[PDB]
RNA sequence: ACGGAAACGCUUUCUAGCUCGCUAUAAUUACCCA
């Protein structure tokens, strides 16, 4: 048959946060120990109404009130004493480290993005995240496909073409379709015991430092290896996908040389098997054809927050440190550091 | 002699699928891609037409010489099966499809789900200045199951020809567990398992003990 | 087998025959003409004409003159052939009498087996709506496809539905379907369905073979062009030019 | 204000009154507002047509204000549409329907609308 | 003696049923395939000609002995039970088949029906150059049952044939049980099935107690 | 005022080939559902008429019993039919006779 | 209160109600509140909105009565927002949700104040 | 002593056949404000 099948599995060592677009707010989770407890709180919210004292829960809302301890709907039900924690949803342990803060202020988490789920009560990986990493692999390691793909400058010219890739049905001409011959298949959905809930951590130049986020999103713990499937219909596409263990080096090779340079080797990881660079925090230039878009990016931001010159700041997190997958102290990660291996079933 | 038999396979959804559908009056900021659903039940279906024209062009990239560039120009090895409209004799199916109504709509609330559907969102990163473009398309769950009935036609114009064409319904209904069945496909969106492949008549007298072993192979 | 099995029966008659013998000769001059040799003259011309050289114009055709003469002829037969005798038949009335005595047929198209009372009724029906049309008229079919004989043979039988013919059995992808449609469009017409056309025709335009696709252009722009043509004299010649056409090609 | 005999000359002379695209010469005197951001508006009015013969106009008037959410909604997000609206009065067509023979006139008014955007290139 | 034995029935729908109407122009966007409505109250249909031609076509199938080459080449089981446009007495013969018209017109409408009729949007795929053409095909809702009745006449000519011709009927019944009634039912729509089988005289006197335990 | 466009309705319908399988359309044209019609029905009463008139109407109410049984229209064996009688009032004109026994054997 | 036929005025001069920046004329009635806001003001109501089609407003009250919470603690975050859910009445209209028939027609009421927000600046 | 009397424009006929709602698409980007 011409579906040549194959089989990725994935590798985790900085962590990996994938989109659900939705996140909880300073007062949507509980801290009773090292867990944090997510409730569902139309539940939370149905089993409280019972004593009338939402009516309260809704003084505690926009209760701008100091001390951060006192703000994060741990101190609602130590304070009128409701003592359950019998609700819905999930809860996961802490990282351990994201509490730069002093201890038992410790907790005073504030915007946790969710991973994305399937409905059951379990996450996973989609193949459509994989499939976009793998794209921009192969849009910045054909040499091809990165000159001419770009504005020709005609709105305000930010804009790509989006054509260079074979593309759609295309009258008269035969079906060609590269990417549609590249079929990445979902993970196989993993449990909540592999999720710590990093914070970002932004470590410019000029300014030798790291200086935190108040953006905590949830992510997969390291070394955890996540089953794939790519099962092509072209050998056009074969070719590509075989060659998918020399471009990610070379991609990596072009990255490092032009964006990881003029940051210092500590922050940096090592590879130990080809790596990518999966979505939510490793930063546009991997979601980009980095070697044109250095001076059509930095145009977009002419707001209170522009990038730093160009390339300005790389992303890190803090995870506990599994292994020794790292070589430095105080666990500063990559964020969408993974690494893969693929071969032909 | 004339007579009708039938299969009971079960499709069970493997990372479920989106078999789309187009609503002028969706929303702002909610789905705008939606999975086909019954309209008093509020399940998803996975019609018999997307399964009979996937089917169709599976088996015409496998059983057929000359490249069939449409319909009415298959190999009659499928046209005998699915129908041409330009064939004199072959213009009416024998093979008759039916949409795939949910069947665990209660093994799944035995799990954790609240709704039968799950709407995943899904943006386009534009290479060039990072930006996304964001969209919610629905697709039904991963543990679904969906009764797919298929009715096969025998009349007194079979011959010899009716145990050949369960190397063709085999063929579609583990080619079907290749390919995506409708959906993005590329993104996931497809996996499948034609579990119990479970030949019986419904009309006419036959003999299908010799059929339920092709089918368990 | 290019044809629908039917059968057509025309009741020609020329306009004011009577008028053309109380008065007939005294339009010119000042009552000096109107004599008794040109009124006999006259008069054998016209039987001349109307029983003998009936003949010569229904000589290879399918059809069989059950009446002719005086002014009235009434002309059973195949449906093609009466159509084609008809047309002949106007051609040389105009060459002998020299544009003057405008005559006017009515044609139905009948199945087979019908009366040939039920028939002939019908079709006089047909030929007194015809000349209470105007003065000339030929009422193909129907009591709304009525049309001028100056119209229908140059417009309709030979410059329209030669063009439709030579459009049509060039190419290989349209067929009966897009004519069906078009006489539908035709028939109903508001003026939606001007726009309606405008989009089913740009729409087919590039549904085609890119190959040859200026035929179906040529053949749009002046499809579109007798429909918003605003005259209302040149829609019904293109409704019953497709209805002549899907009748010629009915298998 | 639109009536039975100018509903499709409005559409016609309201699509030739827009503005072309400058740039482009590989097909030019285009337009800018692209087919997809006009089949998506014309789809919700034909759900609502398809759905004016079956149902009373007094159990379709939300359908309707949802209309208004959308047309207001597709300008905002883009200048070609936001030029559409204004041209061929679109808003103007609808504070003023009331009844179910004026919503299908307004329906068919968008269907004229797409026709001759669809003919003019 | 003469009598008439009314069957009543109720269609209930199951992958719910297009017949189509007109080939009218669609408009521009709207329902390329519609479904067929009574004029009064716009509400789905089924006619009593596709009830015939199916059931017909399906009878004939099996209670044949050669392939006939139209419906009056049929034999002489199904020309008395349907009619036979040559025989001298086979013309109007058994059946009147009455039409269908949406019994819960109002259960449907007890839960969550919009409308009576869904759109279902569909397309094809090219096998060359993999383009895409749409179509906005109609059909009624999945849980409609309309009202099926047959007035099956008696003639005082047949007086044996009585019985004889319900283990027609009632295989017609099953038959149409199994295959489509009209529309894409190659693709899945249609798939009737058949409430509350009862027979019952209308006219004259029969023992239709005796017939109702076929039907059960 | 139930609130309709046309009084008859077109009804598309076709012909399928047992052999080509092959359609073949028709469009019927029919009077619309729910129309109602004004009967009516002159019986005489004459002098031999009389001493029978009971056989009469044990046969014409038998007769308005059999059209709501029976088609009453061309193409009735697929529909395009079942008329139902309503309003059936036997009233008297131009006689000296009462019907009031009458129209309990009807209504 | 809101009924089908008049929930988009009522959205519409609401966002001609909404208070601008008084000073800083670089791009003029620039409002005090911003797009994204507004759509996370949404995004607790878009699920709502399905689950209002599919779902009944019995497995569903309970959500529709956390929304109020939710609208409570976007007001006290940020002042444009507190003045949002009073000029267009909010709080008010979430008062009055007894049937899928009104949490749709609310959650219309809410992209219609998004749509006339976009349309505005 | 009604150019009248008697007389169903009626029987037979599936809107049917064929056709993937599909193609591309990482819920992400920027770095801070009091």
């Amino acid at each position: 048959n011409d579906y040549r099948t194959f089989k990725l599995s994935l590798l985790t060592l900085a962590p990996i946060h994938i989109g659900n677009g939705e996140k909880y707010t300073s007062r949507e989770f509980i801290y009773e120990n090292k867990k944090f407890y997510f409730p569902d709180m139309g539940k939370f919210y149905n089993k409280m109404v019972e004593k009338r004292l939402a009516e309260k829960f809704e003084a505690f809302l926009i209760q701008t009130r100091p001390n951060a301890r006192n703000n994060r709907l741990i101190s609602f039900l130590n304070d009128n004493r409701i003592a359950e924690r019998s609700f819905g949803g999930y809860s996961i342990s802490e990282t351990g480290l994201e509490s730069d803060k002093n201890p038992n202020s410790a907790g005073a988490i504030n915007e946790v993005n969710k991973f994305i789920r399937d409905a059951f009560g379990n996450p996973y990986i989609p193949g459509s995240s994989l499939k976009g990493a793998i794209r921009t692999i192969l849009m910045n390691t054909t040499p091809k496909w990165n000159n001419e793909n770009a504005v020709n400058d005609f709105g305000r010219f930010p804009k790509e073409n989006k054509n260079l890739i074979p593309w759609g049905p295309k009258k008269g001409k035969e079906y060609d379709d590269l990417f549609n011959a590249i079929r990445v298949s979902d993970s196989k959905p993993f449990d909540n015991k592999s999720l710590i809930l990093v914070q970002k951590w932004d470590y410019s130049a000029k300014t030798n430092k790291a200086k935190p986020l108040p953006l905590y999103r949830e992510s997969i713990s390291p070394l955890t290896k996540i089953e794939f499937e790519i099962t092509t219909t072209t050998d056009e596409a074969g070719r590509l996908i075989e060659e998918l263990g020399k471009r990610a080096q070379a991609f990596y090779k072009d990255y490092k040389a032009f964006f990881l340079s003029e940051f210092p080797d500590d922050k940096i990881q090592a590879n130990l098997q080809y790596p990518i660079y999966l979505g939510a925090g490793s930063g546009a230039w991997t979601k980009t054809l980095f070697k044109q878009a250095d001076g059509i990016l930095q145009r977009r931001y002419s707001r209170m927050k522009t990038k730093m010159v160009k390339k300005g700041v790389l992303k890190l997190t803090k995870a506990p440190l599994k292994t020794s997958l790292v070589k430095n102290h105080e666990s500063f990660y990559e964020m969408g550091k993974a690494n893969f291996m693929i071969k032909e079933i | 002699t004339f007579a009708k038999i039938k299969f009971s396979a079960q499709i069970r959804l493997e990372t479920g699928l989106h078999i789309g559908g187009s609503d002028a009056f969706a929303a702002i900021g909610a789905i705008n891609s939606p999975v086909i659903k019954d309209p008093i039940t509020n399940l998803p279906i996975i019609p018999g037409s997307s399964l009979k024209g996937k089917m169709r062009t599976l088996l015409a990239k496998v059983y057929n010489e000359k490249v069939a560039e449409k319909p009415s120009d298959d190999s009659d090895i499928l046209s005998r099966l699915f129908g041409n409209s330009k064939d004199k004799r072959f213009k009416m199916g024998r093979l008759i499809f039916r949409d795939a109504f949910l069947s665990n709509a209660d093994e799944l609330d035995s799990l954790g789900v609240r709704s039968y559907t799950e709407v995943k969102f899904e943006n386009t990163i534009d290479r060039i200045t990072a930006e996304a473009n964001p969209r919610q398309i629905e697709r039904a769950i991963r543990n679904s199951t969906f009764d797919f009935e298929l009715i096969y036609e025998i009349t007194d114009e079979n011959e010899n020809q009716v145990e050949e064409d369960f190397k063709v319904i085999r063929d579609g209904l583990k080619l079907l567990e290749l390919d995506y069945l409708g959906g993005s496909g590329s993104r996931g969106y497809g996996k499948v398992a034609f579990e119990n492949l479970k030949a019986t008549t419904v009309f006419g007298n036959y003999d299908v003990k010799t059929l339920n072993e092709l089918l368990t192979a | 087998g290019l044809g629908i099995k039917r059968l057509a029966v025309v009741r020609l008659d020329v306009d004011d025959l009577g008028a053309a013998f109380m008065a007939g000769f005294s339009q010119q001059g000042n009552g000096q003409y109107s004599t008794l040799s040109r009124s006999a003259t006259f008069s054998r011309s016209m039987s001349l004409f109307f029983k003998v050289y009936i003949n010569q114009f229904a000589s290879d055709k399918k059809l069989s003159i059950i009446y002719a003469g005086g002014d009235d002829v009434f002309a059973i037969g195949s449906w093609q052939d009466i159509i084609a005798f008809t047309v002949e038949l106007r051609e040389n009335f105009i060459k002998w009498t020299n544009g003057k005595l405008t005559l006017s047929a009515g044609i139905g198209l009948f199945a087979d087996k019908t009366p040939i009372s039920l028939m002939a009724h019908q079709t006089g029906e047909l030929e007194e709506a015809a000349k209470g049309n105007e003065k000339d008229s030929i009422s193909l079919f129907s009591s709304d496809y009525t049309f001028k004989f100056d119209r229908f043979i140059t417009n309709v039988y030979d410059d329209k539905l030669e063009q439709i013919r030579y459009f049509f059995n060039h190419q290989d992808e349209r067929g009966k379907n897009f004519i069906y449609k078009l006489i539908e469009l035709l028939r109903n017409h508001d003026r939606m369905n001007m726009a309606r056309l405008a989009y089913y025709l740009t729409r087919l335009e590039e549904l085609t073979r890119e190959t040859d696709r200026d035929k179906f252009k040529t053949f749009k722009n002046l499809f579109y062009s007798w429909y918003t043509n605003k005259n209302d004299k040149d829609r019904k010649e293109a409704e019953l030019a497709l209805l002549l056409y899907i009748y010629e090609i009915r298998k | 204000i639109l009536t039975d005999e100018n509903y499709v000359d409005i559409a016609e002379k309201a699509i030739l009154k827009l503005e072309r695209n400058t740039r482009n010469r590989k097909n030019p005197d285009a337009f800018f507002l692209t087919t997809s951001k006009l089949r998506n508006l014309l789809s919700l009015t034909s759900t609502l047509f398809d759905e004016s013969k079956v149902k009373e106009y007094d159990a379709l008037l939300d359908r309707i204000a949802y209309l208004r959410v959308q047309f207001v909604y597709q300008a905002g997000r883009e200048i070609a549409v936001k030029d559409l609206i204004e041209k061929a009065q679109i808003l103007e067509a609808l504070k003023e329907i009331k009844d179910r023979e004026t919503l299908q006139r307004f329906c068919r008014y968008m269907e004229a609308l797409v026709a001759y955007f669809k003919f003019y290139g």
